[PDB]
Parts: structure tokens; C-alpha cells; sequence
């Protein structure tokens, strides 16, 4: 079966370079051309090469001419793509598709991160105020993605409403809100978790009832 | 590919001076950088001895150009580059005449191959395919143009050229060598059993079928042939040797030595060697000549253009079998019916081309 | 550069209808356009190629069609599966570029948001720093206007908002808005709305707090 | 043999160039020893000058070598390589040319003699066979490379190419000539008997089947010819004689002459003649073009491949009138059914090779 394994997500500094990797296998890898997709969220899908795996002829996109080196191994069957001079808009998903008129092959994606900020801890401030009471968390200033955010480590689970992270100023921040019955709180404990894999972190917190 | 063929259809003042100002397969597009390269190593040298050579290495400098500019000779480089290059544009002709042309298959395929109903139909449909099917495979074997068109066998068969139950039956024919033949044998078994299902009538017009086939097959094989069998690697090194020494020669030799030295030969200082610059652009270019065609199915402007060819001959090859299968227009009876020494009519600017019958020299024109 | 210019946007429909994506060349690419779906997270899958020919999984009720500068997907008798993204692609030469893309979402019935305001926390002001949190739950359509007022005039400067996919389960957007200060600003003004405007009604869907 | 068709497919940069670092059937390895024994013989007189003779004997050199030099012209011994070389290559690929393939008669043998019985496949397979030893045979007489694999005909049995029965008819006849050509006999024989055998229909497509043997027999016979037939001593001679004439002037004239004496010509000393020993790689290595396809059949790096052809030609052969007889794919509508002008596709690489039709030099392209 026709299988194209990318590298792991990245995560680099501004100025530097990349290189990921693209193990194709259940065909003849130097009997299909190796293509090179781009995918940022909000905007199309873009074209950045492609490769002859054969004799390694390149052809690129006139927009990535300068960010973008293409280069095969035939022996182990994996293509690869270098990014250089990386960016912050140089972020994005990268994917490896294979060529028959058509791309009936991609891989599963390859995340490339690039910010200049160190781990940090994220920040998670309750938020507290007829028949069904609205809570929620806060989670700001952390960095990097992802977090895990549940409600009574897991227990309660329906209901909730964790939001997408955005970026401010170099650093992610992202609400999670949770309507339970107005009988119910502040009668039953309620506390949402955290978790920070990036930096090992585990925080709960328990939304108190405005003082 | 590179038809200029109108241009050149009367013999005026700037028949062939136009071509000079042409981009497209040019002399100057194949020249360009081995051109820059030699310009630079010349001046390179040139400012080399005006600049830095001292005054007694200018005077050995000045003894090495006259050396290198005696072994500069174009008689024995031009004897080898128009033999060899004769050798290239004939096998360059002889390949183009080798590339299969459906066509005479097409017309007895078309009017031999019985049966208006469905089955008729992809009968006469089935044998094209096949004949087109042995044409495109070894096509892809010796042009990079196709190949890069059809890399994979399931380029072949997605692109409509190839059934995914004919790619079957080819995957289950096992064989270490080239499978081109392969649909040139399915043809004649099919044309064989169309025969004995009775819809092609005798053995006569059966024969006749196969031969056309047999035709297409000498076409592909003469094809592999040329692929295969290269001019000899030592021929093609002995032209380039004989060039670049040329070159070498002229590299030093035709450099502008001191005009107050006073050597014979070398009165005028010009900085640019207008001549030996356009003795470069005549060998050079007569080389990339050689060059170009010694591999005519590649992609260089004046390479044949193949793809189109596989175009074509799918469209026509089907048309001609299928939609025109005992298919004709009415019968009327022409405009010279009544007429024994027709004259047809002349435009006004074709008139002088009206001409009297050439009976033979021999003849009195009176 | 060729230019892929699909539409709509985005289709909402209900499982049973029958839509149509539209792909539209900047110049003739012939019969090779190529459809993918792409369903959120996950790698694009091939549909159709060709502008015709389907390719090997994909169902009898997905079909492909046009030529020359005008295309078009068309999904009849629609299915749970079919619901996410959907896009196209010439192969008529490099670069193959791409269409914008169509979000393929369910249709409902209209929903109110449900808005809850929220101050600052206490553990956030000992901090520095002053975070207005605004939630817009549960509403239908997509379609939504958020705007912050401190002490009556507009703010724009410091918000920032999330929108979240469309829920599985009873196919409602939501969206959370948050108004960012600096402890000495947010301790500088009174009252803090957030108002909502929406499809839902005419009247903007206020809630609001005072610090105090 | 040495197929460097794929490297010289496009004329870019360095197209010729890169050949020049090939060695597998190149100028170095055909000139090598002939090279050395130049170097060494023209050094060797040079410190014989520079070392040994006297002020009076150096002088007496120097008046030798200024004799030598002046009968050192290339011009006549281009001539006569560029028309020698020119016939050997042009036999060169009439030999090629010449190689008998299966294919034509492999067409004809699978559809047209019936039986899907053991006989039947028995029949068609004995008849290849003897298509196919008709070759071998006349291969191992004319290739130096089959005969060391065939070098007695219990080989050519024992390899399967021939029956122990075969073997036995074939001591039977007596002739004192090559019997090359009895397979050939016997094929139209056993064409014959099938045809009574009523396992070929009518004597149409049997003659067809004889004819396309006759054809096999003739390039046989071609083969042979060449063979036999060989370049002329005297030519061959007088072309040898003309080149080492001239390498024989060199060797005493190309000397690097006292710098002192002020020969004209001779003003420069620089010890290695760069541009004399850049002669001999042109003229030598020209003479090894000739040298090496004089007989093709031979073992040289850029001789023929036969026993390759052998090889594949015996698989083909008998996989196509056996595994291939009557057995078509299953027949599907293609692709194209519904479609009269059909547009196949291009892959990202080769869309610039879809051109519009070529109608003609003399319409509008409008
Ligand atoms: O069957 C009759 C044929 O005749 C006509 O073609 C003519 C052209 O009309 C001629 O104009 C052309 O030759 C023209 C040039 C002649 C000067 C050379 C004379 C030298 C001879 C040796 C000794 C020294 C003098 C031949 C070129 C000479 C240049 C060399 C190279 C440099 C070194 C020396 C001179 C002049 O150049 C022309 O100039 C034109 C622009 O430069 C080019 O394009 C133009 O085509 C358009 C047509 O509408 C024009 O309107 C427009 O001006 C422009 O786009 C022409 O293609 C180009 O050929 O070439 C053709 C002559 O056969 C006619 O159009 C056709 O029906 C048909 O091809
Ligand atoms: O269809 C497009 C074609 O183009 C490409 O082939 C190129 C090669 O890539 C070129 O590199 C090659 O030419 C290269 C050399 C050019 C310098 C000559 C310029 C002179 C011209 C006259 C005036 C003076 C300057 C031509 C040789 C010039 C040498 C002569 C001889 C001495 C006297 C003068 C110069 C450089 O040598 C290259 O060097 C390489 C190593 O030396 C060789 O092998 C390499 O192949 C590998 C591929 O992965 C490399 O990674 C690795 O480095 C190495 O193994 C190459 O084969 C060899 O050609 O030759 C080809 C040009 O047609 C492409 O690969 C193919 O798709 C296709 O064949
Ligand atoms: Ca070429
Ligand atoms: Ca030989
Ligand atoms: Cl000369
Ligand atoms: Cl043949
Ligand atoms: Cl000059
Ligand atoms: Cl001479
Ligand atoms: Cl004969
Ligand atoms: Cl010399
Ligand atoms: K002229
Ligand atoms: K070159």
C-alpha cells in the first residue's frame, strides 16, 4: 500500500533552518515526482516544488526560489525539503504529495513552528460572575502549544467549550468555558486542570464564587 | 519543432540573415555560457599579461602566444566536425522516419474490419489502441519528453493509453526485457480472432493487416535501436578533443601581443578578437549542432516534438476506425463530369504558375 | 500564474440535499482539474481527476463536470461523511496552483448566544494585569459582530477573539472575546460591556459589569 | 553497448565535456599503451639531445627535426580517416542492421498456426526455435564473444538452443559448408506440414510465414557477408601507413629545438609538446574509432551486445507463441468511448509539450 511518512512537528528560531523528511513506500519511488504543499490556516493551499526523484531535477515555485532546496534519496526512498532564512510566516503545514496527474498520495503533514521564546508556564486565572451558571477558565502567557484543559480532572466533560489558543506577543493564550445547572454550583466543587507538557506543568484551579 | 520552413520558402535578400535575429534553437541560446566562460579566460588572461606580467614575463608570454597561435588549425577540426556531424544528422533523419505512424494501419483497420453494431465498434477501436499502445511504450523508452509524461506504467493506463484488465494481463506476462512488443502480439491474435468471428472476410485482407503491423513493429525496434546503439563513446570524445584544442590554442595564441614589439602577424591592437570571437561561434556552434541531434528525442528546442505526435495519432488513429467505419459522403458526380482536359481555375497571384505541359527535353517547344 | 477562484466560501446544507462547488481557470486548463477533500486536522484526499473521473473509494454521489475555464463538484444525496473541506487544483502546467476552498457545514435552526461576561481575577490583578473575558456560546449561524465598550466608548485596541468549529453534537458555533488592559487602565474607568450583534435578533445582545 | 544516449539527451553546458571523464570504451582506453609508447620514444630522443649529442651532432638534430617537421601534414591524413572511418561506420551499422530479431516472425507463428493443444504448442515452439538457431548459428561464426560461449556445437545443445535429435539430423547432412542455413530449410518445412497438418488455415498466411523466415535468412546472410567480405588490406594499410607517417615526423620534428639557435618557429622550449601530444589523441583515437568497429562483433567495450540478444530473443520468442497464443486481455470500452477528440493529460513537467497542431508551413497561424 502507497505510504508517505513525514518527520515529526518542529519548533525553530527566526533565521535559522529546517529540514524535513518524506519516507515514501508500496511503489517505485523514482517513477513518480514528489511534490511540496504548504498549507497556512486562512489561506490556500501553496505549490512550493517539485522533484524528480530519478535524476533529482528540481523545479520550484518563483515565491519559495530563495526558502526552499529540494533533494532525494533514492537508496532509502525518502524525499526531503530545506527551508532557510526561516521566518515567523514560515509556519505552517508542510506536506509531501505524490504525482499521477493528480495528487493521489499525501503525507500525514509536518508542523513548523517559528518564534523566538523560551518554555513557559501558562497562567490560569478562575473566572467567576439564571437556570444554568456559565464558568470558565483562563489560560495565558504560555508557550508552546498545546494544552490540555479539563473539568474535574476529566469527570465533566459535556458541556464545555475549550477556545482555539491565540498568539499575543510571542505567547499563546486560550479560554475554556463550562455551563453546568445554577443548583449545582457553587454546591458541587468545580475546578478545571491544566496540563503543560512543554514545561511539565499541572495547575488546577477552582472557581470560587465572586467574594 | 522549430519550423521556419515559410520563412525560407523563397530565396530573397534576408532569407537566411533573418534567421540571425532568431532566439528560439539558436546558435547564441546553445553557445551563451560556454561563450561567457571563454570571453572571461580570455580577457582574464589578456589583463593578466597588460597589467601584471613584468617586462620579461610579458617577452615569454609573448613566445607562448606565438606557440599556441601555430597550433590553432581549422582544416583537420573541420574535416572531423563535417563528418562526424553528417553522421548525426543522418541518423537524426532516420530516427524522425521511425517514429510510427498509425495511419496506414488506420485505413485497413477502418474499411476491413466488418461490423456497424457495438462490437464492431470496439473491435476497430481495440486494434488501434494496441498498435498506439506499442508505439507509446517504446516511446517513453527513448524519449525523455514522453518518459517525463509517462514515468510509471500507471501513467500509461490513467491517461486512457492502457486498460487497467490490459495492465493486468501485461503485469501476468512475466519477462526481464522491454514489454513494447507486448500489444503488437495482442494485436495480431485479435486480428486473428476477428477473422474467425468472421468480421474481417478473407486471409488475404487478414495478411494485410498483419503486415501494416509487422511495419509499426520494424518502426519501434528501429526506434530501440538507435537508444540503444550510440555512436561510439571514442568518435564523440575524438571531435570534442579536436575542438577544445582549437580553443585552447586560440585561448593564448590569439591574444593581442605588444604592437611596439613589431611581430609579423601582430601589427594592430583591437583588446577584442573580433574573428577568433566569431571563429568560436562557427565551431562551437557547429559542434552544438552535433550536440542537439545526436539525441534527437531529448528536450532541446529543435528535439522532436513527440508528445504532440501521441496526441495526434490517438485522436486520428480512432476517429478514422470508429466514427468513419464504412462511412462515407454522397456520391455526386464531379465538376468535370462532362469534362475530359479539365482547367481548373487560377487566383490572380497564381496565375503565372499556368504553365504548359512539359513533354520532354528532347522536344521542339514550339 | 493560472488562478483558481472557487465559490462559494462556504455552503451550509442538511444531510439529504444536493450542493455545487464551483472552480472557475483564470485561462483554459482543458479537462485537468483535480477535487480534494480535506476534513479538519487530517491530510487532503483525492476525489476527483480529470474534471470527470472519480477515483477509487469515493461514492456514486460525488460527481465531477466543465471544461475549459468552468468546473464544478456536485454532492448529491449528502451523508455525515461529506460534511468539512473541499478544494481544487489545475494540473495544466507549474505551478499547479489552488482554489480558496469550501467549507461544507451543516444547516440547523437559528440560536441565540448565550453571552457571560467576566471580570478580572483577583489572582490576575495581584499580577499586573487586567483581562476582560466574554464568552458568546451555542449560536447559530457562523455570522457574529463583537464589540467592547469601556465606560459607554467603543474599544478595538487589545481585543482578541476564538471561534471554535462546529459543534458535533448540536451543530452550534461559539466564539470567546477577550478586552486586555493594564491593571492601571482597567482601574481607571467603571463599567465594562460587551456587546453582541447576530442574525438571532435586531437589537445587539448586551452584557455587561462594573468594577465594584 | 556504451549507451550514453540519456546523458546527451539535452545540449546544455557541459553535454560533451562530461564524456571526457568516461572511461568504459573511451579515447584513453583504446590509446593507452600506443599513448605511452609515444611518450616514452619522444622523451627519450629529447634527452638524447639535451644530454648526449655534441654541439656538432645538436646541430646536425636540429637540421633533421626542422625535415621531419615539414612532412608533419594533417591535412592529407584527415582525408583519408574521415573516408575511412566514414565506410567503417557505415558498415558499422549496416551490421547492426543485419542482427536478425524474432519479433516479426513471433507475430505471425502466434496467431496464425492453431492448436491451444501440446502439438499445437509443441508446433509453435519448434518453429521459433529454428527461426532462433538459424541466428545462433551464423552469431557464434561472425562473433568472437557467442563463439567463446558456443565454441563446439554439444554447447550450442546442451545450452537448449538444439535437440540431441536435431543434433543428430543436422551430423546427417553432409556438406562441407557452413549449415547455418538448415533451420531455415527445416522451419519452412515444418511451416509446410502444419499447414497439412491443417493447423495453418490458408496458403496466404502460410506464405506470409515464409516470407518473413526468407527475410531472417537474408540478414543471416548480410552477417555473413561482412564476415567474409572484410575492408581491403590495402585500404586498411594505406590509412595505418598514412597516420604513423605522420607520428613518425612528429616523434623527431615536434622537438623541442635549442631556444638559443633562434629557429624560427622553434622559439620557445616548454620540454612536454601539449599541442603535439593533443594531435596524437585526435589522430590515434581517430584511428581507434575505426580500429574498433571494424568488426563489432568482437569484444571491444563498444562492440555489439550479442549474447545479450540471444538471450532475450530465445525468452521473447517462445513466451509470445506460447503464454501469448490466442490469450488476449478482457476487451473493455476505453477510456475514450464517448469522446472523439480526446485530451489525454499532462503531468507538472511536460505541459509545455502540448503544442497546438502543426497544419503546415503555408497556413496562418492564427
Ligand atoms: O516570400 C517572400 C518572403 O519575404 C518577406 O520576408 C522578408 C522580410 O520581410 C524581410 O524584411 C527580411 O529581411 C530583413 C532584414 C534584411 C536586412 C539584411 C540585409 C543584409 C544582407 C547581407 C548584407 C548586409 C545587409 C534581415 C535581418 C538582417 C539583420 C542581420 C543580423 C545582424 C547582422 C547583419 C544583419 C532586416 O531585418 C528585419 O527587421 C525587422 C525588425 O528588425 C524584423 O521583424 C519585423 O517584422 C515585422 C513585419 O510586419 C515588421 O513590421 C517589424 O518591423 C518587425 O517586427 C524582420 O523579421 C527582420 O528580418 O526577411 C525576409 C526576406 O526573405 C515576406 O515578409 C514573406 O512573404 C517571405 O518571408
Ligand atoms: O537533461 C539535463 C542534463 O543536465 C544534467 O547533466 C549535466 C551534469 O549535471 C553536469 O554537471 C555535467 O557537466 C558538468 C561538468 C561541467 C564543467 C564543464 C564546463 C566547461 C565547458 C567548456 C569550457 C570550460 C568549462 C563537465 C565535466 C568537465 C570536465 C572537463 C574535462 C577536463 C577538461 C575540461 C573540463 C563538470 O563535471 C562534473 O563533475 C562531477 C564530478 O567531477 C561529475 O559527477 C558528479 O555527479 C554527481 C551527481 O549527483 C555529483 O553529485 C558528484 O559531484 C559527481 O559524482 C559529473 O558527471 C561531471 O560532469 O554534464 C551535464 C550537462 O549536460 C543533469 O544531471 C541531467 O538531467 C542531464 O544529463
Ligand atoms: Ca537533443
Ligand atoms: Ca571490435
Ligand atoms: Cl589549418
Ligand atoms: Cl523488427
Ligand atoms: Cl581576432
Ligand atoms: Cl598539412
Ligand atoms: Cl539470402
Ligand atoms: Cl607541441
Ligand atoms: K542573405
Ligand atoms: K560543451
Amino acid at each position: 500500500q502507497v505510504q508517505l511518512q513525514q518527520s515529526g512537528p518542529e519548533l525553530v528560531r527566526p533565521g535559522a533552518s529546517v529540514k524535513m523528511s518524506c519516507k515514501a513506500s508500496g511503489y517505485t519511488f523514482t517513477n513518480y515526482w514528489m511534490h511540496w504543499v504548504k498549507q497556512r490556516p486562512g489561506q490556500a493551499l501553496e505549490w512550493i516544488g517539485m522533484i524528480d526523484p530519478s535524476k533529482s531535477e528540481t523545479t520550484l515555485n518563483q515565491k519559495f526560489r530563495g526558502k526552499a532546496t529540494l533533494n532525494v534519496d533514492k537508496s532509502s526512498n525518502t524525499a526531503y525539503m530545506q527551508l532557510s532564512s526561516l521566518t515567523s510566516e514560515d509556519s505552517a503545514v508542510y506536506y509531501c504529495a505524490r504525482e499521477v496527474y493528480y495528487f493521489d498520495y499525501w503525507g500525514q503533514g509536518t508542523t513548523l513552528t517559528v518564534s523566538s521564546a523560551k518554555t513557559t508556564p501558562p497562567s490560569v486565572y478562575p473566572l467567576a460572575p439564571n437556570s444554568m451558571v456559565t464558568l470558565g477558565c483562563l489560560v495565558k502567557g504560555y508557550f508552546p502549544e498545546p494544552v490540555t484543559v479539563t473539568w474535574n480532572s476529566g469527570s465533566l466533560s459535556s458541556g464545555v467549550h475549550t477556545f482555539p489558543a491565540v498568539l499575543q506577543s510571542d505567547l499563546y493564550t486560550l479560554s475554556s468555558s463550562v455551563t453546568v445547572p445554577s443548583s449545582s454550583w457553587p454546591s458541587e466543587t468545580v475546578t478545571c486542570n491544566v496540563a503543560h507538557p512543554a514545561s511539565s506543568t499541572k495547575v488546577d484551579k477552582k472557581i470560587v464564587p465572586r467574594d | 519543432t522549430v519550423t521556419y520552413t515559410n520563412r525560407v520558402a523563397d530565396a530573397r535578400l534576408g532569407t537566411f540573415s533573418q534567421l540571425l535575429l532568431q532566439w528560439k534553437g539558436s546558435i547564441y541560446k546553445l553557445l551563451y555560457s560556454e561563450f561567457l566562460i571563454f570571453i572571461s579566460l580570455y580577457f582574464a588572461i589578456s589583463l593578466v599579461y597588460r597589467l601584471i606580467l613584468s617586462e620579461s614575463q610579458r617577452l615569454m608570454f609573448e613566445k607562448l602566444a606565438l606557440y599556441c597561435n601555430s597550433y590553432a588549425e581549422l582544416i583537420p577540426v573541420s574535416f572531423v566536425l563535417g563528418f562526424y556531424v553528417s553522421l548525426v544528422v543522418s541518423r537524426w533523419w532516420a530516427q524522425y522516419e521511425s517514429i510510427p505512424w498509425p495511419d496506414r494501419i488506420m485505413n485497413l483497420v477502418s474499411c476491413n474490419v466488418d461490423g456497424e453494431d457495438e462490437y464492431g465498434r470496439l473491435l476497430r477501436r481495440t486494434l488501434m489502441r494496441y498498435s498506439n499502445l506499442c508505439s507509446v511504450l517504446i516511446l517513453r523508452s527513448v524519449s525523455t519528453a514522453v518518459y517525463k509524461r509517462f514515468p510509471s506504467m500507471e501513467h500509461v493506463v490513467r491517461a486512457g493509453l492502457m486498460t487497467p484488465e490490459e495492465h493486468k494481463k501485461f503485469e501476468s506476462l512475466n519477462s526481464p526485457h522491454n514489454k513494447f512488443w507486448i500489444p503488437c502480439v495482442w494485436f495480431s491474435n485479435l486480428a486473428v480472432k476477428a477473422r474467425n468471428e468472421g468480421r474481417i472476410r478473407d486471409s488475404v485482407l487478414l495478411q494485410g493487416i498483419l503486415n501494416e503491423l509487422n511495419t509499426l513493429r520494424s518502426q519501434c525496434g528501429r526506434l530501440y535501436g538507435y537508444d540503444w546503439i550510440s555512436i561510439p563513446l571514442v568518435y564523440t570524445q575524438v571531435v570534442t578533443v579536436a575542438v577544445y584544442s582549437f580553443f585552447l590554442a586560440c585561448l593564448i595564441g590569439r591574444q593581442f601581443l605588444d604592437p611596439e614589439k613589431a611581430y609579423p602577424g601582430h601589427e594592430l591592437d583591437l583588446f577584442v578578437p573580433v574573428f577568433t570571437f566569431l571563429q568560436f561561434f562557427f565551431y562551437a556552434g557547429w559542434l552544438k549542432v552535433a550536440e542537439q541531434l545526436i539525441n534527437p528525442f531529448g528536450e532541446d528546442d529543435d528535439d522532436f516534438e513527440t508528445n504532440w505526435l501521441i496526441d495526434r495519432n490517438l485522436q486520428v488513429s480512432l476517429m478514422a476506425v470508429d466514427e468513419m467505419h464504412q462511412d462515407l459522403p454522397i456520391l455526386e458526380k464531379d465538376l468535370y463530369w462532362n469534362e475530359p482536359d479539365p482547367q481548373p481555375p487560377y487566383t490572380a497571384a497564381t496565375a503565372e504558375y499556368k504553365r504548359p505541359s512539359f513533354l520532354g527535353s528532347t522536344f521542339d517547344i514550339s | 500564474d493560472i488562478q483558481m477562484t472557487q465559490s462559494p466560501a462556504s455552503l451550509s446544507a442538511s444531510v439529504g440535499e444536493t450542493v455545487t462547488i464551483t472552480c472557475r481557470a483564470s485561462e483554459n486548463i482543458y479537462s485537468y482539474l483535480t477535487w480534494y477533500q480535506q476534513k479538519q486536522g487530517k491530510s487532503p484526499q483525492l476525489l476527483v481527476y480529470n474534471a470527470k473521473t472519480l477515483t477509487e473509494g469515493v461514492p456514486s454521489r460525488f460527481s465531477g463536470s466543465g471544461s475549459g475555464t468552468q468546473f464544478s463538484l456536485k454532492i448529491n444525496s449528502l451523508q455525515p461523511e461529506d460534511f468539512g473541506g473541499y478544494f481544487c487544483q489545475h494540473h495544466y502546467g507549474t505551478p499547479p496552483t489552488f482554489g480558496g476552498g469550501t467549507k461544507l457545514e451543516v444547516k440547523r435552526a437559528d440560536a441565540a448566544p448565550t453571552v457571560s461576561i467576566f471580570p478580572p481575577s483577583s489572582e490576575q490583578l495581584t499580577s499586573g494585569g487586567a483581562s476582560v473575558v466574554c464568552f458568546l456560546n451555542n449560536f447559530y449561524p457562523k455570522d457574529i459582530n463583537v464589540k467592547w465598550k469601556i465606560d459607554g466608548s467603543e474599544r478595538q485596541n487589545g481585543v482578541l477573539n476564538s471561534w471554535t468549529d462546529q459543534d458535533s453534537k448540536d451543530s452550534t458555533y461559539s466564539m470567546s472575546s477577550t478586552l486586555t488592559l493594564t491593571k492601571d487602565e482597567y482601574e481607571r474607568h467603571n463599567s465594562y460591556t460587551c456587546e453582541a450583534t447576530h442574525k438571532t435578533s435586531t437589537s445587539p445582545i448586551v452584557k455587561s459589569f462594573n468594577r465594584n
